[PDB]
């Protein structure tokens, strides 16, 4: 059949498998690419933590740890600890436009991980709560 | 400025004189030796002491770096000790208004009010010509302003070739004080 962008929804029967395991089974990396860090949590399917790591965790302080380098050290520590549990195959859910958005996403294919799903989930409100006042900086 | 927290799997120095989580020396071991035991028992080391000549390092749980620090936030609440003293800088001129001299000297009793350092320079006024007995007689006229806060530190140089005075002022120590204080009864009382 062809390829399609939309993921599978879980209801509809589908034969799109990964190691014998729905799209639903798949454990979940969420990306939180702040301002001035980038937290990587990965989780099972059914909200189990597997392995969790930061900028700040890996030794990284104040101006470097919202830089791309950092965000990628991070991804590469959680792609550690997750490859040890059996992880393969995740989807990620980023949250955030932090320069460590896409690097975090390079470290955990460079830790043995295999992205099959890009999932974007950055609270927008419909008008909510008030911002900070804009700055003269 | 440091935090009890770990350093991380990028070590600077070759050589590092590692310690257990458990207190023992491990001794001198190569840099990637060190890495080697974060993976075998998953954890984290953080530098003890950064003074010692040889690199300490100690390998701990997460679990120990929080309560760590979780003492070093009440150590420094119960016995805080910052003892760091900023400077101050005024630099006046000799024909400087009476109103902006009463401006700036109240300036200084904010600061020797807490417990700064005031460094007080005094250069000649546009186009006039003055010598250094009227020019040194603003220290004492505004030392005067505090009689017992406040006391010299540093005495009025000629730090240009004699243009410019510089002086410095501190809030008087404890014990200076109550000096002061057992003499100031005497005048008065004991008359």
């Amino acid at each position: 059949t062809k390829f399609s962008i939309y993921p599978p929804i879980p209801g509809e029967e589908s034969s799109l498998r990964w190691a014998g395991k729905k799209f639903e089974e798949i454990p979940i990396a969420h990306i939180k690419a702040s301002h001035n860090n980038t937290q990587i949590q990965v989780v099972s399917a059914s909200n189990e933590p597997l392995a969790f790591a930061s900028c700040g965790t890996e030794g990284f302080r104040n101006a470097k740890k919202g830089t791309g380098i950092a965000a990628q050290t991070a991804g590469i520590a959680a792609a550690a600890r997750a490859k040890q549990k059996g992880v393969i195959h995740i989807r990620v859910v980023v949250k955030g436009l932090g320069p460590g958005r896409l690097s975090a996403m390079h470290g955990l294919i460079m830790g043995g991980l295999e992205v099959i799903s890009i999932t974007d989930n950055t609270p927008i409100p419909h008008n909510g709560c008030r911002p900070r006042k804009a700055r003269k900086l | 400025k440091t935090a009890f927290s770990n350093v991380g799997r990028k070590i600077s120095q070759r050589v590092i004189h590692l310690f257990d989580e458990k207190g023992n020396d491990l001794g001198n071991m190569h840099r990637a030796n060190v890495i080697r035991l974060m993976d075998e028992r998953d954890l984290r080391l953080v530098q003890r002491n950064t003074s010692t000549e040889p690199a300490e390092y100690q390998l701990m749980t997460g679990l120990q770096i929080l309560q760590e620090r979780q003492r070093l936030r009440e150590m420094e609440k119960a016995n805080p000790k910052t003892g760091p003293t900023l400077r101050k800088e005024l630099i006046l001129s000799s024909n400087i208004g009476q109103h902006d001299l009463d401006t700036k000297t109240k300036q200084i009793q904010q600061w020797i009010k807490k417990k700064h350092l005031v460094q007080i320079t005094i250069k000649k006024g546009k186009n006039v010509d003055v010598s250094e007995n009227e020019m040194e007689e603003i220290f004492h006229q505004i030392l005067q302003t505090m009689p017992g806060i406040a006391t010299f530190s540093s005495r009025p140089q000629a730090v240009q070739g004699g243009k410019a005075l510089m002086c410095v002022l501190r809030a008087l120590s404890k014990n200076e004080e109550k000096a002061y204080k057992e003499t100031q009864e005497t005048q008065e009382r004991d008359t």
